């Protein structure tokens, strides 16, 4: 059974970096490639980050990327209020032969 | 520029048949791999369905049989087609491209669908 | 509660074809013994079929071959296929749980059908 | 050819008992069950009487259903306003394997 979880919820106040991450069974994230979209309010998924670590097409910078054994890192040098929004981490389920995306995290700026 | 813009969202008896379609310019949709991925509300993104350049298909566990993707011979555009509806295909349905099966890079605006009477 | 609700009424035009629905809550459809019956504006009730638990059906005289009823697998719903439709066809469908063959214990609403241009 | 003949109406003052015959050929009423339904206008018809006698799930009283030979007869102890309706007599005729329905009352206050 693989769906890679994601905490409920993160918060920090501006000026803090803030750390998101993505945890699942080896099958589909040890083995293939995390991606990272950011979801505004009432809006569409915007791809954020892609490839386990790259930034895409001149993203605002300081949002990073990382991967660690079956784990992926999101990173966020301070806490932006625009930067509100839902974020999700998504990877080709082989197993299951079928895109698996992550709970998701209400980021709210303290 | 680039833009994916889907219709065909509405309200629909439960056991109904929709034709949802995703119109593409700016790119071809006979080539770049297409994906029709859904959001019910308050919930995440979950693959439905994806159509490679060669016409193959995948569609997820909980879709699998009931559903179908195509894609059009000329009009530049793909379309799901949705039969056999329940209560948990209550959503948002959008269209996205995505570079072979590593990440999904353009995202359509999005549209409602609702099973209820 | 219990209730039967009926949907698919609505003009049509002479020898189309429909799929009237008639949905159960609190029984199920799949056992108590189904009928659909009809009436014309100022007309009488006039039985147009009936579907036994084990799936055996019977049809009128005037209403024979051209239409159709059926049991749905899981949606606990059943629909008339009405095709090859005429003017005598004008009607207020309605579909009614039977006890066996002896009286027409609950009735649904009503759902109103047209055959005109 | 077996349909149930009824009166195409009867009519009564309140206080007087309703009396209304379903006539048809032995071949469906005198070999099978009569039932009699009520249809207020606008709505959907009611079971009122089944099984040639019985009244169902707490139906008004003084409602009573009798059989005859190849008749049947309903009878109401009075003629209330609030039980105006359409009334309809229903028999299985297994000759026609088919439901069979009377013409229909249009019961009356005077």
């Amino acid at each position: 059974q693989s769906v890679l979880t994601q905490p409920p919820s993160v918060s920090a106040a501006p000026g803090q970096k803030v750390t998101i991450s993505c945890s699942g069974s080896s099958s589909n994230i040890g083995n293939n490639y995390v991606s990272w979209y950011q979801q505004l309010p009432g809006t569409a998924p915007k791809l954020l980050i892609y490839d386990n670590n790259k930034r895409p097409s001149g993203i605002p910078d300081r949002f990073s990327g990382s991967k660690s054994g079956t784990s992926a890192t999101l990173g966020i040098t301070g806490l932006q209020t625009g930067d509100e929004a839902d974020y999700y981490c998504g990877t080709w389920d082989s197993s299951l032969s079928a895109w698996v995306f992550g709970g998701g995290t209400k980021l709210t700026v303290l | 520029e680039v833009q994916l813009v889907e219709s065909g969202g509405g309200l629909v008896q439960p056991g109904g048949s929709l034709r949802l379609s995703c119109e593409a310019s700016e790119i071809i949709v006979n080539r770049n791999y297409m994906n029709w991925v859904r959001q019910a509300p308050g919930k995440g993104l979950e693959w439905v369905s994806i159509i490679y350049p060669g016409g193959s298909t995948f569609y997820a566990d909980s879709v699998k049989g009931r559903f179908t993707i195509s894609r059009d011979n000329s009009k530049n555009t793909m379309y799901l087609q949705m039969n056999s509806l329940r209560a948990e295909d209550t959503a948002v349905y959008y269209c996205a491209r995505s570079y072979g099966d590593f990440y999904v890079d353009f995202w359509g605006q999005g549209t409602l669908v609702t099973v209820s009477s």
